[PDB]
RNA sequence: GGGAGACUUGAGUGCAGAAGAGGAGAGUGGAAUUCCAUGUGUAGCGGUGAAAUGCGUAGAUAUAUGGAGGAACACCAGUGGCGAAGGCGGCUCUCUGGUCUGUAACUGACGCUGAGGCUCGAAAGCGUGGGGAGCAAACAGGAUUAGAUACCCUGGUAGUCCACGCCGUAAACGAUGAGUGCUAAGUGUUGGAGGGUUUCCGCCCUUCAGUGCUGCAGCAAACGCAUUAAGCACUCCGCCUGGGGA
């Protein structure tokens, strides 16, 4: 939903107007992931979904990567707000 | 010419028996856009309102 | 995605040439700059132009064609490519047809010829090859 | 869902189990509860009229509300409960003014869900109407055969019949079976099918398991001797050695038709099957 | 939230009394679903394409409906019209 | 190459739009076949190159009215669209993926490829449980023939359909890995964007991304490819080293 991901972005903006960021997106992207990750789970036949869902996994490893290439502080925050590994 | 967009309605109500009798012969076949002069986009639009109209019993399946 | 700026470079030159065009266009670098000199002031080319914009700039290539157009540029080289550098010492230093050709070669004393590499006794990383 | 024991013991080998994740208590009803003794298939003459039976665990009865005729409150549906004297499951469920039942368990139902009873009844799992009532096509369960008497059709584990259309004072109702019969208007069923649609699936295992099932060892007719059994009798083994085979009293086995001949209700059966 | 439309056909020997209450019956099980009937109104009684449950003639009726997608209105509205014996058909689509 | 910085073109996000048989779930509509039932009705129907088997006086074929059920979705329909591929075609709603076009607000190289791995993967096939109209391996009968374990005709089981789980192979083909940049044009068509007219429609120009045909330079053994390269270049991966044996 636009207003999920609206709100989403305000809360990891890392300043006012930062739609991209590695905070952002992969937040945003994280949100995504769970949804889709009910989805399949409900419609376990849904292959073609599930690539989308495997394509969006990746661009956040991608871009969680270059995170704790850049800034390993930022990298550490922001997978403690998201609960991520 | 394209009845459709000459007439520049984007809307195609399915309920519209007048403009979808125009598209479909005697038998109620579905007329080719090379006949009707019609394009892509409205030909697709149309096809879906008379598929419906038939099913809801506005035009007819055969003859 | 592109790996090899300069080898585009080349290759953006050798058909330029090919279909006997009159200029040609491409991204800026410095690397480019000192190629696209190079061949200035070796007669290769007619002449060399940059632009200021807000990307990296650009430079444009000003082909020469002899009489009856014949092509000056015979063909061009990527000696040494990102998959395999090409680095050779002093005494290396190739010769393209016996000197009628040209190999640009980048050194601790920049970026020169091979005669020039060769004149003051340096080695380097072989760019290309041009005739 | 079905679990499959691990081959620990040969006895334990290809065996397979229900799981009873369905079941939520294992607290039976004590004011439902019935006392029932095993007749181990033998009459008041004592005699042994049907064989192979016998033995096994004790049981108590659990009073099923078949009739489901207290059309005046809804019941809410307390638990899923573990039935020993039926393949499909019971559910608890207690009615609004206090009354207390259990009924079929249909396929699909959950704890909490608010069935109801009688003419005006939605078309939902577990509610229970009159077949005039009921939409052609439904699927149904706990038919009754005649009006008031309670459901006797379609009570086993999976079963379902279908509505397929009125006519007269009956309705036509194909059964589990695949027989299309008329059945009287004013007979009452339930919607939806009988839960614990995986009970077929089970592999029982072990001839102990059986036993436990009350099931006493079955005997070839092809191993007594002629005085016991048609088959019986011969020296090693030998086939049928008869014009067909033929049951212990002399009734033939394979494709001889049983049913009464002269039997009323072949009125009211449109299409036979079985 | 999303809007749809919903045709149906009201069986042609239905009372006046009778289809009244049908509509009324109807669009009080779109509101207590969840789902707001912008409007609601007999089309017109027509002839049918061809005959639908014997029928040859129907009262083809429009309900402008929306609801939240995830609203069961809609399923609702389809389980009990099928269920029912004076519609003789329905169909609902999304709209603009 | 390493470190410390800066930048926006690549890449992605944001904002505004477009199309679509993309996928999954649950429903639903008509034609037609078959079967069942009932009328009318009388001697064939069916089928082949010709025949016969077969169905039919126990009344067939046909025809009319109904009922049941399965499967596929006429017209639209188009080198049209979509998908990584396999593939996806009735209509409806729920969930859902991707693509493309604008804008230039955002990050600031975050990118490409990718052994080993993992996922999907036509048809056939396998397991459990359903379903089963038409078609149809096997099989049966009738023809043909020297023979006919076939072609042809009459029937017909598995299978073909569904749910779940295996199988992981196809001329799985564009018989052409992916990414990126450059190199005449001409002309269709699909989805956009902008402008100049046009009362709107529409007509003209430009431009983006697909899909076709023709055709320069170049390449090729030739056939032919040719901005959708098989041309000119760079990065990575897979793969080849005479035929058979295999
Ligand atoms: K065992
Ligand atoms: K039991
Ligand atoms: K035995
Ligand atoms: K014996
Ligand atoms: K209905
Ligand atoms: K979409
Ligand atoms: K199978
Ligand atoms: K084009
Ligand atoms: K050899
Ligand atoms: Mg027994
Ligand atoms: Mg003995
Ligand atoms: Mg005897
Ligand atoms: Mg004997
Ligand atoms: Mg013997
Ligand atoms: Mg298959
Ligand atoms: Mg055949
Ligand atoms: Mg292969
Ligand atoms: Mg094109």
């Amino acid at each position: 939903s636009q207003e999920r991901k609206n709100e989403i972005i305000k809360e990891y903006a890392r300043h006012e107007g930062d739609t991209g960021s590695p905070e952002v997106q992969i937040a945003v992207l994280t949100e995504d992931i769970n949804q889709l990750n009910e989805h399949a789970r409900t419609h376990k036949k849904d292959h073609h979904s599930y690539r989308g869902l495997m394509k969006k996994i990746g661009h956040r490893r991608n871009l969680l990567a270059y995170l704790r290439k850049t800034d390993i502080q930022r990298y550490r925050e922001l997978i403690q707000r998201l609960g991520l590994r | 010419v394209d009845y459709i967009a000459a007439n520049h309605i984007e809307y195609i109500d399915y309920k519209d028996t007048e403009l979808l009798k125009r598209f479909i012969s005697e038998r109620g076949k579905i007329l080719p856009r090379r006949v009707t002069g019609t394009g892509a986009k409205n030909q697709r639009k149309l096809t879906i309102a008379i598929k419906r109209a038939r099913i809801m019993g506005l035009l007819p399946f055969v003859s | 995605v592109m790996t090899d700026p300069i080898a585009d470079f080349l290759t953006r030159i050798r058909n330029a040439n090919m279909v006997k065009h009159e200029t040609l266009e491409v991204p800026a670098s410095k690397i480019k700059r000192d190629i696209a000199e190079i061949l200035k002031r070796e007669g290769f080319i007619r002449d060399v132009e940059y632009i200021e914009d807000d990307k990296q700039g650009v430079i444009r290539v000003f082909l020469k064609y002899g009489k009856n157009e014949e092509r000056v540029i015979t063909n061009l080289k990527r000696i040494s490519k990102p998959g395999l550098r090409a680095y050779v010492k002093a005494d290396e230093v190739p010769k393209v047809l016996n000197g009628l050709g040209i190999a640009i070669i980048s050194t601790s004393e920049g970026v020169i010829t091979d005669k020039e590499a060769r004149a003051k006794n340096i080695g380097g990383e072989v760019i290309a090859y041009v005739w | 869902a079905i679990k499959k024991y691990k081959p620990t013991t040969n006895g334990r080998r290809n065996m397979t189990s229900s799981d009873f994740a369905e079941i939520t208590t294992s607290t039976p009803e004590k004011s439902l509860l019935q006392p029932l003794k095993n007749n181990a298939g033998r009459n008041n003459n004592g005699r042994i009229t049907v064989r192979h039976q016998g033995g096994g665990h004790k049981r108590q009865y659990r009073v099923i509300d078949f009739k489901r005729n207290k059309d005046n409150v809804a019941a809410v549906v307390k638990t899923i409960e573990y039935d020993p004297n039926r393949s499909a499951n019971i559910a608890l469920v207690h009615y609004e003014d206090g009354v207390k039942a259990y009924i079929l368990a249909p396929k699909g139902l959950e704890v909490g869900m608010r069935l109801v009873s009688g003419p005006e009844a939605d078309i939902k799992v577990g509610n229970a109407l009159p077949l005039e009532n009921i939409p052609v096509g439904t699927v149904i369960h706990n038919i009754e055969m005649k009006p008031g008497k309670g459901g006797q059709l379609i009570r086993s584990a999976g079963t379902s019949a279908q509505v397929l259309g009125k006519e007269g004072k009956y309705v036509l109702i194909r059964l589990n079976s695949g027989e299309v019969r008329m059945i009287l208007a004013t007979c009452r069923a339930t919607i939806g099918s009988v839960g614990n649609e995986q009970h077929e699936l089970i592999n029982i295992g072990k001839a102990g398991r059986s036993r436990w099932m009350r099931k006493r060892p079955t005997v070839r007719g092809s191993v007594m001797n002629p005085n016991d059994h048609p088959h019986g009798g011969g020296e090693g083994k030998t086939p049928i050695g008869r014009k067909a085979p033929v049951s212990p009293w002399g009734q033939p086995a394979i494709g001889y038709k049983t049913r009464n001949k002269k039997a009323k209700s072949d009125k009211l059966i449109v299409r036979r099957r079985t | 939230d999303t809007k749809y439309e919903i045709m149906y056909i009201i069986r042609p020997n239905i009372d006046e009394e009778a289809k009244t209450a049908l509509v009324e019956r109807f669009d009080t099980i779109l509101k207590d679903n969840g789902a707001e009937v912008i409007e609601s109104k007999d089309w017109e009684k027509r002839r049918l394409a061809y005959e639908m449950n014997g029928f040859r003639e129907g009262i083809y009726h429009i309900v402008n409906v929306t609801s939240p997608s995830t609203a069961g209105a809609i399923n609702e509205f389809d389980r009990l019209a099928k269920i029912n014996d004076d519609i003789i058909r329905h169909m609902i689509v999304k709209v603009e």
